[PDB]
């Protein structure tokens, strides 16, 4: 082995508790902020 | 290329074995 | 559902067709063979354990 | 109670270190400098379980002949507490008590100490016993001796830069890299080649340090922890300097090297590096990497910063930065997280790129949320120079349109490719087949 | 203005954290980069104006020039058959016969007025000859480690 | 004292050399023999 | 043919009432006091107090406490006089039915414990499996992940070593729901495909629930052909259906290429999901999944299409598809280019033979990576 001294460990601090650690995929686009397709849907068929 | 490949696999596979081979008599020699 | 080999191109309103091999049978096989021989050097990672 | 605990820890131990000298006292009789090796990979598991019993016993065993180096060696070390079950471990006996042990072996040993001596908050006496044991060093001049004083140089590189003076020490690795290149010692090449880089990034001389890289050639034969080690600091100057494209593929290169298990802060540094020159390339960094358990916490600012440069926004970019400030300072990436808070546009034009064949200068000023569309045409064009996007503008109409796709496959790059990998697996059997030993002719 | 951002961004990292976002002497080149960096050179041409100190000014109308040999080097290679609303528009000649000059300089055809073909063909390499001493060699030497006793 | 260095460095090298040939010959003549 | 223990119903009535906007549904708040009311359970009810900052009905509580300690005693009695002379059997009947009423009543840590100990009592085959189902049971009600794993380890264990393939099929729907729970829809898919004609638990939620379920996972984890064999062509599928006009609208869509008609139906299926509870965390990855699906379903048969033909064919507008193929085809889930100038839609489906070089180059690189470590390791 050949334990990389130098490069120090990330500080534990705070070291806050998992906010949800759900384990499923993660995954990109789960970021966005959409508008509740069904609304969209609506709001396309009103607009035509 | 794959034939390469098996071939340099085979190879390391020997050199493992051999290692352990070596390895186990000259602790059973000392 | 893959009952004839072609396209359609909308605007033009044509109907292409063609035929066409679309797997190598080779390729697939190494892909698969490369896998394995992963597998392989994982247990070779797995014995050289005796070494150290 | 566990006193007697610490004690057969320390006996196993002390023989341990005996199996070691025995190992490298085989290597110089057997003519093979790579058996010391062996022993030299303890390193760390010996580093953290040695004590004081274990030093002075180990000293006074191992240093029957020229007492002068126990006489400097063991006023440093504490005087065992009144031991009464002292076995006055004697490896060495009769002839080989009387006998000079070997210069490799007596290197080991002080290795030892000042490893001690660093791990525990003492590092004056620490640079003392460094300092001497690189005399003895310089003195010598042999092969084992050399693969062992790589791991002196290391430490030695350690003690002063815990003391805070790196930039003494330049001249003395610039002079021991000089030795080692003219006597054709590629473990010691590579050891002082990685300390150097890290000595001039540290004061930030990136020119200098773009220099020495640029005029010494990396042994080839390296350790695949050195070969990571330099990978990442080329990697670090090629990205302060502009060439984001060389500096990611070293860095993955580097961060694919690095031990699997071990150097969890190695990875954090070099993830966050290569998130970074990612950004600024203008690709979106994988998402599996944002939850490993080992580097979660630490990336999570970078996290924050890739979210705002996906869904561009310099309202979140600017609130990032400002809270954020701080760490990213510490680790050493603000400036490049500067540069991309104002080159954020490209990953937008890239996303355009990838997804239209041909769109309107209008739409893409629209879809950008830039000003009238000359701008967007200017930026545009500089991407396209620049070979982020491979589209050609033509205004004669106003719009971009994206280049074809070749064939890759009837081109001779497979050819090229594969000759390459055929060319290594052939190299890889050919050294498995020479590391081969047939050992009973002995 | 020498169009060396290597070394000005390694220089850069030199100074301190605060003197780079405090100091108006050192805040003008970050500035000028960074837009150049974004592709706004709007922005910088008309910058031109405010100078922190008139020493300044000299390296301004160098900076300009090369800021210039960029924007035809990034219209060369990319674009196809000029256009660019004109040349000089986009160039920021604010007499139209000024661009002839650097028109003559550089390698440009001169065709129909502010009508200038690129040939980004770059001669479209199409000829392919089947390298084939080469890939014999190649072959050859694989045959050579094959059999040969390592 | 004169021209001694000049000596030993080749003689290393040649070492160097020798040693690893031999290694490299045990090698050979342990696969001719078997 | 297992205990309505715990009633999941009161997990789903909890979900719909934690959520926001159903937080003051009078129907529901009744519907979920009456089956607390007749069941007693006091710690459900102060857990549900003290996350929905309630009201404490210290009036009920009072004699609801009560009652629950009588029942206890009564139990402990039973137990003790079972101990006393009976040999087995009977003490773990005492013992299942005190775990049973601390479950029916809700002390999470006290049933658990409960369970653990006639576990390590009990013998029969039958009788662990049966434990391990309540646990696992107790595990969905509280979405204990750790335990719902261990619970479910534990139970595959049990039938390796030899049980009835019902409590097999039950196993595998167990395996299923959890599945749905945490994203693994092709497994959901598979399990529940095979225990849709070997469903025997009722425990968990109702066949017509089961088949809309198995529906749902199924069009989002297979393929044309097996949809086509398995799902569409199932004859149990189908019967059920017959009584389920939106979700057989919502497959048959799909299936025959009625997009505005599936774009409806998922637009309905949004809003049950989110409902649900089961599938609340993944009810905006599913209608994403879909209309990706659908999408690419379309491009499947066209080098060539129409921004203006495919907003007619989804029943939306041109701008609306623009936007959704753009963030796909950035996000690389479709195959295909957008032309605006001339609004096209072209595909660009990649050829198998220079998609496998590069797969072959990826994974022998990965490989000989790892083949050079290992021989670097070898020496060091």
């Amino acid at each position: 082995d050949d334990e990389f001294e130098e490069f120090p460990a990330e500080d534990w601090a705070g070291l806050d508790e998992d906010e949800d650690a759900h384990v499923w995929e993660d995954n990109w686009d789960d970021d966005n902020v959409e508008d509740d397709f069904s609304n969209q849907l609506r709001a396309e068929l009103e607009k035509h | 290329y794959l034939a390469s490949l098996i071939r340099s696999v085979v190879a390391l596979h020997n050199l493992i074995n051999n290692k352990i081979a070596n390895r186990d008599a000259e602790k059973k020699e000392g | 559902d893959k009952k004839f080999h072609g396209i359609l191109d909308q605007g033009e309103g044509v109907l292409i067709i063609f035929d066409e091999p679309p797997v190598d049978k080779t390729y697939e096989a190494a892909l698969e063979t490369i896998q394995n021989m992963s597998k392989v050097v994982d247990s070779l990672y797995n014995k050289a354990k005796k070494l150290t | 109670a566990a006193e007697h605990s610490q004690r057969e820890l320390d006996t196993v131990t002390l023989e341990d270190i005996k199996e070691h000298v025995k190992q490298l006292e085989k290597a110089v009789s057997g003519k093979e400098p790579r058996f010391v090796l062996r022993a030299l990979r303890m390193l760390p598991s010996t580093s953290r379980r040695l004590n004081h019993y274990v030093l002075y016993k180990a000293v006074q065993g191992f240093f029957t002949s020229n007492n002068a180096t126990r006489d400097f060696l063991l006023p440093f070390l504490e005087e065992p507490m009144d031991t009464e079950a002292d076995l006055q471990f004697r490896p060495r006996t009769g002839k080989a008590a009387s006998t000079p042990l070997l210069p490799e072996v007596e290197a080991y040993l002080q290795l030892l100490v000042v490893i001690f001596m660093m791990n525990s908050k003492r590092y004056k006496e620490a640079q003392k016993i460094s300092d001497d044991l690189m005399q003895k060093i310089s003195t010598q001049n042999r092969r084992a001796l050399d693969l062992v004083a790589a791991k002196c140089y290391y430490y030695h590189a350690r003690v002063y830069e815990f003391l805070d003076k790196l930039d003494v020490v330049r001249s003395f690795l610039h002079a021991r890299l000089r030795t080692a290149t003219l006597r054709h010692d590629a473990d010691g090449q590579a050891t002082l080649l990685n300390l150097l880089l890290r000595n001039y990034l540290h004061y930030s001389l990136y020119d200098q340090a773009e220099k020495l890289v640029s005029k010494s050639v990396f042994p080839e034969q390296a350790n695949n922890n050195e070969w990571a080690r330099y990978l990442y600091y080329t990697g670090r100057i090629k990205a302060i300097q502009l060439e984001y494209s060389e500096a990611r593929r070293t860095m993955t290169n580097a961060l694919r090297k690095a031990p699997q298990h071990t150097a969890v802060g190695f990875k954090q540094t070099v993830h966050k590096l290569l998130i970074v020159v990612e950004l600024l390339l203008g690709e979106i960094p994988d998402r599996l990497q944002f939850r490993q358990p080992s580097l979660k916490r630490s990336l999570m600012p970078y996290f924050l910063l890739t979210q705002a440069v996906r869904t561009g926004n310099l309202a979140k970019f600017n609130q990032v930065l400002d809270q954020f400030g701080e760490k990213f300072q510490a680790d050493g990436t603000y400036t490049l997280i500067i540069r991309l808070r104002h080159n954020v546009i490209k990953t937008g034009v890239r996303m355009i790129s990838l997804s239209y064949s041909r769109i309107s200068l209008a739409d893409i000023a629209q879809k950008l949320q830039l000003d009238s569309p000359e701008d967007a045409e200017f930026i545009v064009a500089k991407a396209i120079r620049d070979g982020v996007i491979e589209a050609s503008i033509n205004h004669e109409k106003g719009y971009v349109q994206s280049k074809e796709m070749i064939d890759i496959y009837s081109t001779r790059e497979p050819q090229l490719a594969f000759h390459q990998r055929i060319s290594f697996c052939l190299d890889i059997h050919n050294m498995s087949v020479k590391a081969m030993r047939f050992p009973p002719k002995s | 203005s020498q169009n060396r951002v290597a070394e000005f961004h390694t220089e850069l990292e030199r100074l301190p954290a605060k003197d780079i976002q405090t100091n108006v002497y050192i805040k003008h080149p970050v500035s000028l980069e960074q837009y150049l960096m974004e592709g706004s050179y709007n922005k910088v041409f008309l910058a031109k104006g405010n100078i922190p100190a008139e020493s300044y000014t000299f390296f301004i109308d160098i900076l300009l020039d090369t800021i210039r040999d960029e924007i035809a080097g990034c219209i060369e290679k990319a674009y196809e058959k000029i256009l660019f609303t004109e040349a000089t528009r986009i160039l920021f000649f604010n007499t139209p016969k000024k661009m002839t000059d650097y028109a003559k300089k550089r390698g440009w055809v001169l065709g129909p007025n502010n009508y200038y073909s690129f040939a980004s063909q770059q001669q479209k390499p199409e000829d392919t000859t089947i390298p084939s001493t080469e890939l014999a060699k190649q072959v050859i030497e694989y045959a050579r480690q094959l059999e040969m006793i390592v | 004292s004169g021209l001694r260095q000049y000596y030993l460095s080749k003689i290393e090298e040649l070492q160097l050399i020798v040693n690893d040939k031999s290694q490299n010959l045990r090698r050979l003549q342990a696969q001719r023999n078997e | 043919g297992l205990p309505k223990n715990p009633d999941l119903r009161i997990a789903q009535l909890r979900f719909l009432l934690s959520l926001p906007e159903h937080r003051g549904d009078a129907a529901v708040r009744d519907e979920l006091m009456a089956a607390v009311r007749d069941n007693n359970m006091a710690p459900y009810y102060e857990a549900l107090c003290k996350s929905l900052d309630w009201q404490i009905d210290v009036d009920l509580l009072n004699k609801m406490k009560k009652a629950n300690e009588d029942e206890l005693k009564r139990l402990d009695e039973e137990l003790e006089d079972a101990e006393k002379n009976l040999g087995e059997s009977e003490i773990r009947d005492a013992m299942m039915a005190k775990a049973e009423y601390l479950c029916r009543i809700g002390d999470k840590e006290g049933a658990l414990t409960a369970f653990r100990k006639t576990y390590d009592k009990t013998v029969a085959l039958g009788h662990r499996l049966d434990i391990v189902f309540y646990l696992l049971r107790i595990g969905l009600f509280y979405m204990d992940n750790d335990l719902i794993t261990r619970n479910t380890e534990k139970a595959k264990s049990l039938i390796e070593e030899g049980g009835d393939w019902d409590r097999r099929n039950r196993l595998k729907v167990y395996q299923g729901l959890y599945c749905v729970a945490i994203r693994d829809f092709k497994q959901a898919a598979e399990l529940f495909l095979d225990t849709v004609s070997t469903f025997t638990s009722y425990e968990l939620m109702d066949y017509k629930t089961f088949v809309t379920y198995t529906v749902y996972v199924s069009m989002i984890a297979l393929e044309r052909p097996d949809l086509r064999e398995k799902v569409i062509k199932g004859a149990e599928i189908l019967e059920v259906l017959h009584s389920l006009p939106a979700v057989r609208q919502y497959l048959f869509s799909l299936y025959e290429c009625r997009y505005s008609v599936f774009f409806q139906s998922l637009a309905v299926v949004e809003q049950e999901m989110k409902k649900d509870w089961l599938f609340a965390p993944h009810y905006r990855y599913y209608v994403r999944e879909m209309r990706i699906h659908a999408y690419s379903q379309l491009l499947e048969s066209y080098r060539s299409l129409t921004l203006g033909y495919m907003a007619e064919a989804f029943g939306v507008g041109v701008e609306f598809i623009d936007q959704e193929l753009s963030r796909f085809i950035a996000a690389g889930r479709l195959h295909c280019k957008i032309d605006k100038v001339n609004e096209i839609v072209e595909t660009n489906r990649p050829d198998s033979k220079n998609w496998q070089y590069q797969e072959t180059i990826k994974k022998g690189d990965l490989l000989l990576n790892r083949v050079q470590k290992l021989s670097r390791v070898i020496n060091m």
